[PDB]
């Protein structure tokens, strides 16, 4: 590794699961509402 | 040899002081020595005060 | 000359807690509206500090030779000026330069010498019969002296020699330091109305006199004054009275302190860096 | 100190030129943002815009400063 | 000195890694292969609710393995863990934040997206 | 305001750090260059002077690099603000979630 | 050494500021508090109309306080001040530029937006 | 001299990381604009999405 010499690696604030959740939410919004959810309430 | 219009920085301006004051106190203390001259009486020349 | 005491029932010393006490000016510069941090010996906050009694009602009289570390904190809630002064030294056998900072009724006397220090020096106050005033007569602080150089008198200081048993009305704090042999005094009188559990208020300490002695030190001991009225037989064996007093002794430790300088130029707060994580967060951000 | 600085005069030349370039780049930033138009348009004296109240963004003549009440609130908010 | 699972050739004494750090040494007493791992990892962090809100703080260790909650971003002491999820304000890392809610004390939870 | 406060606080703290750099000796026996000149001869105190020169040069170079990076970020933000002005202010922009 | 309006506690001799610079020393003559301000500020600058246009220049000091016009951006000499305003070409600072206009000499004016 | 060498190496690493962070910030701003325009709607900008 690269951490033995005091070169600590900071974990990210958002995990890969949360990023995947955000991408899935954006995908669902863009297939079920188009662009209405990006500029206001989501419209079916 | 050719200078166009605009602002240009050439050198710096420094105000060099011309006089110096280094006086630390306003006055120094004294020790009792006026009693040598301001005395009721003096001594002689064969035995003078030292 | 000095005399020996007699064994009697005493009280064990107690332990109390400080509350934002032991803060002085670490330098002699002027700072306004700035949070400046310095590395110097101060008293840590919320630390268990020793307590010593001086009340009569019993017969409590304890003056141990406490070791003098790198800076001490001496706070007293003095009411009737029962305490007089302090003495210093290493062995107290006329072999080193032992200090003697006493406060007599006419003038303060500071003279570090090689006094023949006894086991328990004290100040004796006798109550006259025809005169209704308390006067000090038993000046038993040392046996003799041989030689010394430094002696300081300063301005006269007036105190009251009458001792009472009422509540305290004044608080006096003292800080004694020795850096490169230089003796440091920091004090400030503060009025208060309390008997114990020192208030959480803040009060800095300003220097009064700064002595260039350059000598050796490692131990210290305080001096006390007892009264000889008509009630006591007048012998310093088992019958005496000391009024009511209490002095606190604390040891300074090297910690970084973040001082709060106002627009006037006086210290207001002394947030620490090694006491609480919140205090460390405050002093790392300089806010 | 100045005599030994002739050995590093080129470094000071680069540093001074970099600071001058930074200053002139900061100067050019305001010209690219606020100087979009070259004609100063005056606000009309008629404030009847069909019901739209614009006094909170337009300058007011009550104060000597030309700042809007929003801008005056914005200036005092920051230090 | 942990128990390793890799054996050395019978002529070597040391052992390095990709980063060229001696992290494996054979014990001369019994020919045992032992790994080397430093102990001090990262620094400390303080969670502060803020001025005029609270006074207590929570201390977070960065990469140190241990009221006390073992989070994925180190060790967090001084903040209890609650299973529910709200919107988080003070970020910590690895998808878990901390806040001051209901008396009232500092709590740590997985943030809600 | 967060964006407008960081650009001032960072510059102020950089200036404060630049001032603080002159209070360090950088491994020499003094911080102020006048003290070594007054207490030591210039032929002997040349190496301390040169060490102070190198330390001050390093601090100034680091400050210049930090200011250049900050100026690049300010240039990018100013370009973004100019485009936002020319699109959203001087007309109506069809770009969704831009204005 | 200007006359200050802030009093000092009767045990101090020096005085610093927020930026940690000694700028207030008490004079031991009759206990006067005197501020310290450096006399040298900034550098010099020159305004040049350009080539094939003129031969004279205008010297501008960055922040030194003093034909001679006391501008907001220091001291400007060699350039007269005129109350009217045109479009400006050579920037100086604080809303004041310089130009070569009508014989003809170097003039300084507030720029027109 | 070991202190000076390690300080120089650390300063060079910090400068390289700052330049890389500036480039990453520019790329992230471009990605955010792309997400706001091509994903959260239809972008009329030709040869952008
Ligand atoms: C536009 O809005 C401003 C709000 O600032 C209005 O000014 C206020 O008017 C009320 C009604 O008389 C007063 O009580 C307030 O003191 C005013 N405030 C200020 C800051 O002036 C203004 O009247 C509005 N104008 C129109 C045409 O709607
Ligand atoms: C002596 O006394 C006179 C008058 O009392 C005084 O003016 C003078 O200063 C004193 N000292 C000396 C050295 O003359
Ligand atoms: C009281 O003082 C002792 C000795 O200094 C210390 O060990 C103890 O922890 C203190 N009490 C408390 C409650 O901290
Ligand atoms: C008080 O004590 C000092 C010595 O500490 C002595 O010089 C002085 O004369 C004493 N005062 C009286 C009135 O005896
Ligand atoms: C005082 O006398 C002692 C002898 O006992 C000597 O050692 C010491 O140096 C003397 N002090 C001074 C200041 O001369
Ligand atoms: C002072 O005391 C220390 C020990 O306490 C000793 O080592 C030193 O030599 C002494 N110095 C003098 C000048 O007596
Ligand atoms: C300090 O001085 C300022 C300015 O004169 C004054 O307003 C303030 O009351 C003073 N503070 C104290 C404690 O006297
Ligand atoms: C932390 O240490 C404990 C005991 O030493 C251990 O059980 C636990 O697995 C360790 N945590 C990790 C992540 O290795
Ligand atoms: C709530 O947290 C506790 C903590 O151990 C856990 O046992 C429980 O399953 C959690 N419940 C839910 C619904 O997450
Ligand atoms: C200035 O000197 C005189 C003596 O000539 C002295 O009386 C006065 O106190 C001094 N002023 C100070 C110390 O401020
Ligand atoms: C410049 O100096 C003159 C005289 O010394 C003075 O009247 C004027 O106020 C000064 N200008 C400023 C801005 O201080
Ligand atoms: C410019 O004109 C104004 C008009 O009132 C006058 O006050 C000012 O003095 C003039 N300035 C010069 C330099 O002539």
């Amino acid at each position: 590794a690269q951490k033995f010499n005091g070169l600590t690696v900071l974990p990210p604030l958002l995990t890969d699961e949360m990023i995947a959740q955000y991408t899935s939410a954006l995908l669902a919004g863009t297939i079920t509402s188009g662009w209405t959810f990006g500029a206001g309430p989501a419209l079916q | 040899f050719t200078v166009e219009k605009g602002i240009y920085q050439t050198s710096n301006f420094r105000v060099q002081p011309t006089e110096s004051i280094v006086r630390f106190p306003n006055i120094t203390n004294l020790c009792p020595f006026g009693e040598v001259f301001n005395a009721t009486r003096f001594a002689s020349v064969y035995a003078w005060n030292r | 000359q000095c005399v020996n005491l007699t064994t009697r029932t005493q009280l064990p010393p107690a332990y109390t807690n400080s509350f934002t006490r032991g803060v002085y000016y670490p330098d002699k510069v002027f700072r306004s509206s700035v949070l400046h941090s310095t590395q110097d010996l101060f008293l840590p906050f919320f630390s268990n500090v020793t307590w010593f009694h001086a009340i009569h009602v019993t017969k409590r009289f304890d003056n141990p030779v406490l070791p003098f570390n790198d800076g001490v904190y001496f706070a007293s809630t003095e009411k009737s000026n029962i305490i007089r002064g302090w003495i210093f030294g290493t062995t107290l056998d006329s072999k080193t330069q032992s200090l003697l900072i006493v406060n007599n009724a006419t003038n303060v006397v500071i003279k570090v010498c090689e006094f023949q220090f006894c086991n328990d020096p004290f100040l004796g106050v006798y109550y006259h019969k025809n005169n209704k005033s308390w006067m000090e007569s038993e000046f038993r602080v040392y046996s003799s002296a041989n030689n010394c150089t430094f002696e300081y008198v300063s301005q006269p200081f007036l105190m009251d020699l009458e001792g009472k048993q009422g509540n305290f009305k004044n608080l006096r704090e003292f800080v004694f330091k020795n850096i490169d042999g230089y003796f440091k005094i920091y004090s400030k009188h503060t009025p208060i109305n309390l008997v114990r559990d020192l208030p959480q208020g803040f009060s800095a300490l300003e220097p009064l006199v700064d002595l260039p002695i350059g000598i050796n030190i490692t131990r210290f001991q305080t001096l006390l004054a007892l009264h000889r009225s008509y009630l006591t037989p007048g012998d310093s064996s088992s019958g005496w009275t000391a009024g009511a007093a209490a002095y606190y002794v604390g040891y300074l430790q090297p910690r970084t302190f973040l001082l709060k300088y106002n627009e006037n130029g006086t210290i207001t707060d002394a947030v620490d860096c090694a006491l609480d994580p919140l205090s460390e967060t405050k002093c790392t951000l300089k806010s | 100190c100045s005599n030994l600085l002739l050995q590093y005069g080129s470094f000071c030349t680069q540093l001074n030129r970099a600071l001058t370039g930074i200053a002139v780049e900061q100067d050019k930033n305001t010209q690219e943002v606020f100087a979009q138009v070259k004609q100063i348009y005056k606000t009309p004296p008629i404030k009847d815009f069909g019901g739209f109240n614009f006094s909170q963004i337009l300058p007011d003549p009550s104060k000597p400063s030309k700042r809007s009440p929003i801008e005056d609130l914005l200036f005092n908010k920051v230090t | 000195l942990t128990e390793s699972n890799k054996k050395f050739l019978p002529f070597q004494q040391f052992g390095r890694d990709i980063a060229d750090t001696t992290d494996a040494v054979r014990d001369p007493q019994t020919l045992e292969i032992l790994d080397i791992t430093p102990c001090s990892f990262g620094g400390v962090s303080v969670i502060t609710p803020g001025t005029n809100t609270s006074n207590q703080v929570a201390v977070l260790y960065q990469d140190v393995n241990c009221n006390v909650f073992q989070t994925r971003a180190g060790c967090l002491i001084g903040a209890e863990h609650v299973n529910n999820s709200y919107e988080c304000d003070i970020p910590i890392g690895a998808g878990i934040c901390a806040s001051y809610q209901t008396s009232q004390s500092i709590i740590a939870y997985t943030m809600s997206l | 305001l967060g964006k407008l406060q960081d650009v001032v606080n960072q510059n102020a703290q950089a200036l404060n750090t630049l001032v603080k750099q002159l209070s360090s000796n950088f491994g020499a026996i003094s911080s102020v260059l006048n003290d070594i000149l007054s207490r030591l001869d210039p032929p002997e105190a040349e190496v301390q002077i040169d060490r102070l020169i190198t330390g001050r040069l390093q601090s100034l170079q680091t400050y210049v690099t930090q200011q250049l990076i900050r100026a690049a970020e300010i240039r990018a933000s100013a370009n973004l603000a100019a485009t936002k002005m020319s699109e959203c202010v001087l007309g109506q922009s069809k770009r969704v979630d831009f204005c």
